[PDB]
């Protein structure tokens, strides 16, 4: 049953997926502006006083 | 208190305050981004122009 | 020859080097109200079109 059933496991599973969903989601919110003018560190220290 | 009088043109009180540029602010008098205080300013052509 | 307001003349400065330093330190300008960047870095900069 084991073998032959590929979501036997899908406690530890969900567990792994809501990690990894939960670190792209910080990781992708490095894109936003947030209301600046780039999302981009090294631009705004570069065209701005 | 530090009182720093001098004499510019008229178009160059505008040069006289923190991040301002021009020829007045970058090789004669530049002013602190963190400046607290006054910049009072005005025109005395009676007393400075013959 | 300056154009008119309601026939403002454009041109595209393309595929040079400029030296907007010259520019940014001449006198004979009354306004050089820069949005979005800094004159400082104007000359450290490399746009397009």
């Amino acid at each position: 049953s084991l073998s032959s059933t590929p979501s036997a496991l899908g406690k530890l599973q969900d567990v792994v997926n809501q990690n990894a969903q939960a670190l792209n989601t910080l990781v992708k919110q490095l894109s936003s502006n947030f209301g600046a003018i780039s999302s981009v560190l090294n631009d705004i220290l570069s065209r701005l006083d | 208190v530090y009182a720093d009088s001098f004499v510019i043109r008229g178009d160059e009180v505008r040069q006289i305050a923190p991040g301002q540029t021009g020829k007045i602010a970058d090789y004669n008098y530049k002013l602190p981004d963190d400046f607290t205080g006054c910049v009072i300013a005005w025109n005395s052509n009676n007393l400075d122009s013959k | 020859r300056f154009a008119s307001v309601y026939a403002w003349n454009r041109k595209r400065i393309s595929n040079c080097v400029a030296d907007y330093s010259v520019l940014y330190n001449s006198a004979s300008f009354s306004t050089f109200k820069c949005y979005g960047v800094s004159p400082t870095k104007l000359n450290d900069l490399c746009f397009t079109n």
